[PDB]
């Protein structure tokens, strides 16, 4: 994607850590919730922010 | 000299390393596999804290490995005529084979 | 008689309670770090000739602060007098009080310390490094006194365990700030000791839990600007604690204060080579051994151990 | 009790100078560590102001070792001569504990003002 270019071109060198590429570029999130209590504090409603 | 070479000094003291190794192998005979150990030690020393005991491994595991050694997984025997209470999950029995006595 | 108690309190806070018997010493069981010329070790010995008095807070309840007056040697008396006179202006030095009280026919000298804490740092380090649940009363007291827990926590049997009761870390971590303060004040101590021209060897049982330092009985003098502190048992014995109690947790906050948000590092910044050196220069300044932030520059395997 | 130096070691005069060949002959007073794995010089007491390179021939004579005398330490002493304006040089890369032993033994047996 173009977001990969935007995130790499702004590195001081061009080497970005691996655990931030999906964080700031992935186009789909997958949550796994064990019980309703955790569901209420994570994915309540149609929209949520992570 | 152990404290001296431990904290004061900075480089190896292979004379004293050899000395300590000799002392250990003379008073702390050992048998190892991947974490399944057996230790035969002089007892009239460990009763005075001159060598390791079974509480000392508890303390070391506590402050370094960050686990508590419950005193129901580590045993201790006192009559060598019967071998280790358990090693590699096999008990040891002293029986008569032929003319002599063997451990199976 | 009783005027001894009037002399000890001196000018500050005469709410004395004798914790001994009369004017006689008080035998104890503390963890030293002796190495003179005949004995080494890190074991519990017994009393340094200390008479101890406890200060009363208002409402006549007892508070953790003591006046430990020793009774050892005139030559050591003047020796300590001179070192204290040189070393006084530092904030991390606990206020001595040298006086001369008469017992029977002898102006026996005393060193009446001021506002101490019942347990030093060597006691914490020992009783946490030589753990024994059979008798961990000292750890119990040290835990309850500094508001880390309450006595009712110690009835939940298997409280010390790490596998079960994983909450015990939250009890230990609350001892964080105190240890941090010790480190900081220790650093300042070294600075003073260097700038005054003093040769001295530092130990963990020379430090109340607040951070202060005391009893420089075995020091010597040099020319100013050319002092040396010897920190090789102190730091090294203390090392296994700063990860049990998460001693550096107060370093991801915006200004290293517990009542602030977290520092938000940039997403892509990975080097963290100057931060490590700043942390080293703040906390461990007199660890006279090169610390390479990246181990690729190490010389042999032992230096790799020392930098990892 | 954590005592700095319970009994100490000895001294001999040695050769030193400014640069590599500037080491002429005996111009120093060196405390040394007599270990069974060879003698390790501890400290250099000098009456010259700027030395940087000391030298001692190895025990077999074939080789000689050089020591960088890093920046000195001013002091003055009491003697029948009176004030002795001397400088303490340590071999570059001396641990704090060895500096402690050197200075402790000096101030114990050598008079300072
Ligand atoms: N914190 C604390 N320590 C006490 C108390 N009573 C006795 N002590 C002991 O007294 C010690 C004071 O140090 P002390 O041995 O007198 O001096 P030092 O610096 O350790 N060594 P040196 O005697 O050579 O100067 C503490 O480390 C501790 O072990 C007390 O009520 N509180
Ligand atoms: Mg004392
Ligand atoms: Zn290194």
């Amino acid at each position: 994607n173009d977001a990969l270019n935007n995130i790499i071109n702004n590195a001081r060198d061009g080497c970005v850590p691996l655990n931030i590429i999906p964080l700031t570029t992935a186009a789909k999130l997958m949550v796994v919730i064990p019980d309703y209590n955790t569901y209420k504090n994570t994915c309540d409603g149609t929209t949520f922010t992570y | 000299r152990l404290y001296e070479c431990l904290y004061r000094n900075r480089d190896v003291d292979t004379d004293f390393v050899n000395e300590f190794y000799a002392y250990l192998r003379k008073h702390f005979s050992m048998m190892i596999l991947s974490d399944d150990a057996v230790v035969c030690f002089n007892s009239t020393y460990a009763s005075q804290g001159l060598v390791a005991s079974i509480k000392n491994f508890k303390s070391v595991l506590y402050y370094q490995n960050n686990v508590f050694m419950s005193e129901a997984k580590c045993w201790t025997e006192t009559d060598l005529t019967k071998g280790p209470h358990e090693f590699c999950s096999q008990h040891t029995m002293l029986v008569k084979q032929g003319d002599d006595y063997v451990y199976l | 008689a009783q005027s001894f108690l009037n002399r000890v309190c001196g000018v500050s806070a005469a709410r004395l309670t004798p914790c001994g018997t009369g004017t006689s010493t008080d035998v104890v069981y503390r963890a030293f770090d002796i190495y003179n010329d005949k004995v080494a070790g890190f074991a519990k010995f017994l009393k340094t000739n200390c008479c101890r008095f406890q200060e009363k807070d208002e409402d006549d309840n007892l508070i953790d602060s003591y006046f430990v007056v020793k009774r050892h040697t005139f030559s050591n008396y003047q020796h300590e007098e001179t070192i204290y006179n040189l070393l006084k202006d530092c904030p991390a030095v606990a206020k001595h009080d040298f006086f001369k009280f008469r017992i029977d026919g002898d102006m026996v000298p005393h060193i009446s310390r001021q506002r101490l804490t019942k347990y030093t740092m060597a006691d914490l380090v020992y009783a946490l490094r030589h753990f024994d649940e059979g008798n961990c009363d000292t750890l119990k007291e040290i835990l309850v006194t500094y508001n880390c827990c309450d006595d009712d926590y110690f009835n939940k049997k298997d409280w010390y365990d790490f596998v079960e009761n994983p909450d015990i870390l939250r009890v230990y971590a609350n001892l964080g700030e105190r240890v941090r303060q010790a480190l900081l004040k220790t650093v300042q101590f070294c600075d003073a000791m260097r700038n005054a021209g003093i040769v001295g060897v530092l130990t963990l049982d020379n430090q109340d839990l607040n951070g202060n330092w005391y009893d420089f009985g075995d020091f010597i003098q040099t020319t100013p600007g050319s002092g040396v502190p010897v920190v090789d048992s102190y730091y090294s014995l203390l090392m296994p604690i700063l990860t049990l109690t998460r001693a550096l947790t107060a370093e991801s906050h915006v200004d290293t204060d517990l009542t602030k948000p977290y520092i938000k590092w940039d997403l892509l910044k990975y080097d963290f080579t100057e931060e490590r050196l700043k942390l080293f220069d703040r906390y461990f300044k007199y660890w006279d051994q090169t610390y390479h932030p990246n181990c690729v520059n190490c010389l042999d395997d032992r230096c790799i151990l020392h930098c990892a | 009790n954590n005592e700095l130096s319970p009994v100490a070691l000895r001294q001999m005069s040695c050769a030193a100078g400014t640069t590599q060949t500037a080491c002429t002959d005996d111009n120093a007073l060196a405390y040394y560590n007599t270990t069974k794995g060879g003698r390790f010089v501890l400290a250099l007491l000098s009456d010259l102001q700027d030395l940087k390179w000391a030298r001692f021939p190895k025990s077999d004579g074939t080789g000689t070792i050089y020591t960088e005398l890093e920046p000195p330490c001013r002091f003055v002493t009491d003697t029948p001569k009176g004030p002795k304006v001397k400088y303490l040089y340590f071999i570059k890369g001396l641990n704090n504990l060895n500096r402690g032993m050197v200075l402790g033994s000096l101030a114990a047996t050598v008079r300072l003002q």
